[PDB]
RNA sequence: ACAAAUUGCGUCUAGCAAUAAUGAGAUUGAGCAAUAACAGGUCUGUGAUGCCCUUAGAUGUCCUGGGCUGCACGCGCGCUACAAUGAAAGUAUCAACGUGUAUUUCCUAGACCGAGAGGUCCGGGUAAACCGCUGAACCACUUUCAUGCUUGGGAUUGUGAACUGAAACUGUUCACGAUGAACUUGGAAUUCCCAGUAAGUGUGAGUCAUUAACUCGCAUUGAUUACGUCCCUGCCCUUUGUACACACC
RNA sequence: CUUCCGGGAAACCAAAGCUUUUUGGGCUCCGGGGGAAGUAUGGUUGCAAAGCUGAAACUUAAAGGAAUUGACGGAAGGGCACCACCAGGAGUGGAGCCUGCGGCUUAAUUUGACUCAACACGGGAAAACUUACCAGGUCGAACAUAAGUGUGUAAGACAGAUUGAUAGCUCUUUCUCGAAUCUAUGGGUGGUGGUGCAUGGCCGUUCUUAGUUCGUGGAGUGAUUUGUCUGGUUAAUUCCGAUAACGAAC
């Protein structure tokens, strides 16, 4: 709250939130088939640049790894 | 620490530093011109303490825009029979208060103490009625009997206690709140105590010694003799 | 001039005299500047700074912008001229303080292209060394103009051509070919100044990616007139009246 | 006229002294702060204009006495520069244009500085940046306290809105390194915010002159004077010489 000679109470109301947290629970969602096979919910990155510990996103037809959210777009782009 | 061993300007202080004058009255017979303060501190310094009267300011008017100067009335005096007065301008207080007090040592006067009505036991107050008229300030001194202290204004009592009187009816007329002639006139009032002929003094004298002639041998030698 | 510098010695003391020299009749200009001060200037030079103001919703701070440049008006500081001691063309052919790139793209030469503006290529130079011996302007030399707001004077305004920078639009400046106003010496006023000075006429430096018409010195060309006076606005302390004071506001 | 060696607050005084010592040669009027006011009110006197005569409520903390200092503030005497002329010169003030700033206006046209000594100055020749201005945005910054617990306290991008751009600044929706436990709380942080009448520092004027000021004395009750000159000469308080501190110091 300033003190200026002319302009008082500008009020653009400054609503920029910090984090909604209306979604995105941490991965308690996990199913294990009994004795002894492990089923990986949020199946991991097929990219070899990480150790596949990123829990790649379940999304629309654009998924991504967790270590970098914008990159590793699941389209899939084929290279030739 | 002195810090400096006193040098005689004149031969009078040369005589007292040689130890051939051991009497403060020896200059006081012929009114010897004492223009070094060190002789005052030679005989005295014991029971010779000082008190400031004021530190009152003045001003000198210039082209631009003022000039402020200081002025301090002060009075040193031996506790029985001596007093001194003086003042001096200065552009700073510490230059005055350590320097203006030197002047009153040139103004040390023997104060004669007298009885009032009975000739027993170390005369106390004043010989006779003496006024000091100086600049609309006429301090009239009136002798008093015992018990009754030095009545005065509130200001000049510190002079007279450090002179040596105990008992005196004393006033003056005028504006004592203009203090500048007030303490000065008392210095002329108390000085006149050896300017009054008394029938106690009607026998005179052996008529003189003149210690110039009595000590010309040390005067005649050009050697800087110690002791 | 390192002054016995010769000069009817002035109150014996500092007689102007230029004149003696023959680099030299000061080679000679700034800088440094006290005392008491003033409500001079600045807190926006500063992580000098009191006090006060503020602090996630900032005045702070970084982005996007604008604006400080906006214009019927007042004004000051300067440059452009008001042309015949010239405007044109060439020709002759002259400086100097300086200046210039290491961790940022300066100074540039050389060839090359381009009406130009500028663009390309190979260089030099961290610098008495290369730019550069910087081969500066105004003048000087044959002409062209016929004094006609005129080929003097270049404001205005289109246009493309540039180019700097991410980026231009009361504008980045520069080119070409158009456009030719106002103004012929400037009312009352009022500026500075006595010699290499005033003044003309330039270059460099400074702010700079590009923008000088200012600014700091450089250099060339080279006067009239003064060589005093105390009127006038001045100013410096000796007597001097005053009611003068926060000083005739 | 001289000097108290008298007296006064001093200039001045041979009496204004001898009124000093809380003093005395005689006699008379006559004053107790200003301004009210030499006005009223009556008497008295004048042919009149007017005089001898003279108060008060009210209002006021000062009015003046001599002296020192600021005026080598149109006032005397003497000496200096083209910030002053004259003898001039070039100019500007006219014209054009560029900038200083006011005024105008604008969302805002940031603002400092008013003679000389604010006025091409804050180097101020700014597209933005600077910038302090206006309009949209934007960052986060301590601490114990403290409560989730680490079932994600957060932190980032796609995606479409919002945007100026992508600003996951926000967010429809998605995975995510999550721990500075991102606290409401101490409060400190920052600012080209305020104030040069809070200052410092710096600078300008006072300064193209020629002046300041200290230890000794005699001037005087003190202020402060003397020094620092009557003259000569000097750009010069520069020296000589009178020479009244000099040895003074700039």
């Amino acid at each position: 709250a300033k003190k200026r000679k002319k302009k008082n109470y500008s009020t653009p109301k400054k609503i920029k939130h910090k984090r909604k947290k209306v979604k995105l629970a941490v991965l308690k969602y996990y199913k294990v088939d009994e004795n002894g096979k492990i089923h990986r919910l949020r199946r991991e990155c097929p990219g070899e640049n990480c150790g596949a510990g990123v829990f790649m996103a379940a999304h629309e037809d654009r998924h991504y790894c967790g270590k970098c959210n914008l990159t590793f777009v699941f389209s899939k782009p084929e290279e030739k | 620490e002195d810090s400096k061993e006193w040098v005689p300007v004149t031969k009078l202080g040369r005589l007292v530093r040689e130890g051939k004058i051991k009497s403060l009255e020896e200059i006081y017979l012929y009114s010897l011109p004492i223009k070094e303060f060190e002789i005052i501190d030679f005989f005295l310094g014991s029971s010779l303490k000082d008190e400031v009267l004021k530190i009152m300011p003045v001003q000198k008017q210039t082209r631009a825009g003022q000039r402020t100067r200081f002025k301090a009335f002060v009075a040193i005096g031996d506790n029985n029979g001596h007093i001194g007065l003086g003042v001096k301008c200065s552009k700073e207080v510490a230059t005055a208060i350590r320097g203006a007090i030197i002047l009153a040592k040139l103004s040390v006067v023997p104060v004669r103490r007298g009885y009032w009505g009975n000739k027993i036991g170390k005369p106390h107050t004043v010989p006779c009625k003496v006024t000091g008229k100086c600049g609309s300030v006429s301090v009239r001194l009136i002798p008093a009997p015992r018990g009754t202290g030095i009545v005065s204004a509130p200001v000049p009592k510190k002079l007279l206690t450090m002179a040596g009187i105990e008992d005196c009816y004393t006033s003056a007329r005028g504006s004592t709140g203009t203090l500048g002639n007030f303490a000065k006139a008392t210095y002329a009032a108390i000085a006149k105590t050896y300017a009054y002929l008394t029938p106690d003094l009607w026998k005179e004298m052996p008529l003189g010694s003149t210690p110039y002639q009595a000590y010309s041998d040390f005067l005649s030698k050009p050697t800087p003799r110690l002791h």
